[PDB]
């Protein structure tokens, strides 16, 4: 899947221009992740962030979850990617990061029983309420 | 699937994907349901030798482009003057004052045809493919096993996913691992 | 509706040992678990040409009145 | 915390005290108050309405007396169920439903004392064939004023139950309040007993309107079909091949060819069944 | 060979059937 990164950058940047002021950017990060999935390329969240900072309160747990999405079968790799982008270090203030967060993990690693199981029982045992036990 | 049995994950990815009306990051669940279009030619547990096997098309080729982004660089540019009248006795009159001026002093100018259209009928149906090889599942069935090589196979191969190279007599050889 | 699902995919394939509990959801009045029960003998019948199954889920799809 | 695609909850009851009390006082826009419960974030219900007397000044903040709240109140937690004041009504006859200028000043009262106190909107006369024109709106606040109002999510339920029509959003749709999605809750032991209780007639089934009325209208219709057949002899015994699809056109009367047809001979056939049969039943039953 | 098609012919014919069914239910819906 990285061997045969044939994406195509540009009809994403044809579709994001005709994106107005709607709810479509979370339509947008489904639509990339989709088309990234298993590829472990992270080009839209590193090229532009104000446009991705621009929806809120949903969208924030749809795009960490879209960053699980692209790393699928990332086994190893994808731990330490997200013990660098945290459930508490990001921000301690916002709880669809972590929500999301956890979420990203049961995307990545599905059908693999290990640690991970045990990591996200240990973070159920100490949680907030709304927005963090639905990802985890 | 492969051998007539159902995926589990390809069954509960969509049908939770279809619960996306009362939830939208439910539409994650999907990414279950892809399932790898390639073959893999892994002989021994680690080597994955390079082999070179090709296609049975039955006229043509296929497969991959996603090459069109120009932005359609477009010109109107004119609007074509539609004055019939003497105009048109009067430029066939300039017509016949080329017929001095052209073919009595210097016009010497040719060019070729048919040369592109001999690349096109010799081509390939026969395209080889290393290990990890990608392949449309409608071609499962006219692909065409490594017979021409040394590291000729064993499995009956008819069907994309995983199978084992027959690695063939002595000088065993060819690694890849990226 | 996360329940719907759920008790949906706690049976997948048994193919027969379903049928009680297909008759119980579906003759309740709730329209959510009516909803539930359509998604059980989906994933209780998964590619089987069930001809009971053909029957039955196409007689509620004329005769029910809640669209979902 | 902001809104989503919410859902509204009313009783059988709560729809049945509108309307009368809409049809009562039908031209000077009544006025009531609206009894239930916040169950969670953002689906709300109600079980109860109860009016208001009729003020001089009109639907305002000065239509409701404090002191008919409290001890109307007063009754209904020792009796009947306590619960919490919702939100609030009224009837706005001259039109379907939009917040009108006194309507939106109460409504920044309501939302000071309530969480969110959803009005709703009820012409009385306009709803007459068997729909009825109800709808619940919800104010919106001013600090997203020049970002997208109604913060709406997740959801695809959002568009049914009403586009924003064109005679309500162009008054303060939608940049000052937003709409909202209701349903109704019904209930089993209250439907039937309704259906059954108002639509009912026991010994009507076996009358026989008897025969001096019946063999008149089965005297009657015979001779106008007699005429009808005669003008079915007279397209049949044409048949020209003047395009036949094209003559037919051009031969429109709203008239014979098969609709002013068989319709009256099913209508024959019906009335002397039931006729008979009723006929039959009663000699074979009594004695 | 005979035993896979006589199979089969069962399941059309039963398959059929049902959507015969289905097509009695809405004219007989539709007048409604
Ligand atoms: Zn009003």
């Amino acid at each position: 899947l990285i061997r045969n990164n044939n994406t195509d950058l540009m009809i994403l940047k044809n579709t994001k221009d005709a994106v107005r002021n709607s709810v479509c950017h979370t339509a947008t990060v489904i639509a990339n992740s989709f088309m990234h999935c298993g590829t472990t390329s992270d080009q839209f969240l590193r090229d532009n962030l104000e446009w991705l900072a621009r929806a809120t309160n949903w969208a924030k747990f749809t795009a960490t979850a879209s960053l699980g999405v692209i790393h699928k079968g990332h086994e190893k790799e994808a731990l330490q990617l997200m013990a660098t982008y945290l459930p508490k270090d990001t921000s301690p203030g916002s709880a669809y990061q972590e929500g999301g967060g956890l979420y990203a993990l049961g995307l990545i690693h599905a059908n693999h029983g290990g640690d991970i199981i045990d990591y996200l029982l240990n973070q159920l045992k100490n949680a907030s309420n709304d927005i963090v036990r639905h990802g985890g | 699937s492969r051998t007539g049995h159902t995926h589990m994950p390809s069954v509960v990815g969509v049908l939770v994907f279809t619960q996306f009306w009362f939830w939208f990051p439910l539409s994650h669940f999907l990414s279950l349901a892809y399932t790898p279009t390639c073959v893999i030619g892994l002989n021994k547990d680690l080597k994955m030798p390079k082999v070179q096997y090709k296609s049975n098309c039955k006229p043509s080729t296929f497969a991959y482009p996603a090459p069109l982004e120009v932005p359609k660089e477009k010109e109107k540019e004119k609007v074509s003057t539609a004055v019939l009248s003497i105009t048109a006795k009067a430029k066939k009159k300039e017509k016949e004052k080329e017929k001095k001026e052209e073919e009595k002093m210097e016009v010497d100018e040719a060019e070729k045809k048919e040369e592109k259209e001999k690349k096109k009928e010799p081509e390939p149906n026969f395209q080889l493919l290393d290990n990890p090889a990608r392949v449309m599942p409608a071609q499962l069935k006219v692909l065409t096993m490594p017979e021409t090589c040394r590291y000729q196979p064993f499995k009956p191969l008819s069907i994309g996913g995983i199978i084992i190279l027959k690695d063939t007599s002595e000088d065993i050889e060819e690694l890849v691992e990226p | 509706r996360g329940l719907a699902v759920g008790i949906a995919l706690v049976m997948y394939g048994r193919m027969e040992e379903a049928d009680a509990l297909i008759e119980s959801l579906c003759r309740d009045k709730d329209p959510i678990l009516r909803r539930s029960g359509m998604y059980t003998v989906a994933m209780a019948y998964c590619g089987s040409g069930n001809n009971k199954a053909i029957r039955r889920l196409l007689h509620v799809a004329v005769s029910d009145v809640n669209d979902d | 915390a902001v809104d989503t695609a919410e859902q509204v909850y009313i009783s059988s009851l709560a729809l049945l005290k509108m309307l009368k009390h809409g049809r009562a006082g039908v031209p000077m826009e009544v006025m009531g108050l609206m009894l239930g419960e916040f169950v969670d974030d953002y689906t709300v219900r109600v079980i109860d309405v109860f009016a208001m007397p009729q003020s001089g000044t009109g639907v305002s903040v000065e239509a409701v007396d404090p002191v008919f709240q409290a001890k109307m109140l007063d009754m209904l937690k020792q009796t009947g169920r306590p619960e919490m004041v919702v939100g609030w009504y009224h009837s706005h006859p001259g039109f379907g439903c939009w917040l009108s200028g006194v309507d939106i000043n109460t409504q920044q009262s309501f939302e000071a004392l309530s969480e969110r106190a959803v009005a709703v909107v009820v012409d009385p006369i306009q709803s007459v064939k068997g729909k009825v024109v109800i709808d619940a709106f919800r104010l919106i606040n001013a600090n997203m004023m020049v970002l997208g109002h109604e913060p709406r999510q997740t959801t695809s339920n959002l568009g049914h139950l009403n586009k924003p029509s064109i005679q309500a959003l162009i008054h303060g749709l939608n940049r000052h309040y937003y709409s909202i999605t209701i349903n109704y809750r019904k209930n089993e032991l209250e439907q039937k007993m309704l259906l059954n209780l108002h639509k009912k007639s026991w010994m009507e089934g076996l009358t026989l309107q008897d025969y001096s009325e019946h063999c008149k209208h089965n005297e009657s219709v015979v001779k106008e079909m007699l005429e009808l057949a005669k003008n079915y002899n007279k397209a049949v015994e044409e048949e020209d091949k003047m395009t036949p699809e094209q003559l037919a056109i051009k031969n429109v009367g709203k008239q014979d060819p098969k609709r002013h047809l068989e319709e009256h001979v099913d209508v024959l056939m019906t009335s002397n069944i039931v006729q008979c049969l009723a006929a039959m039943l009663d000699t074979v039953v009594f004695k | 060979d005979l035993y896979s098609r006589y199979k089969k012919l069962q399941q059309e014919l039963e398959f059929l059937e049902v959507q015969e069914e289905y097509i009695k239910d809405e004219q007989k819906n539709l007048k409604k």
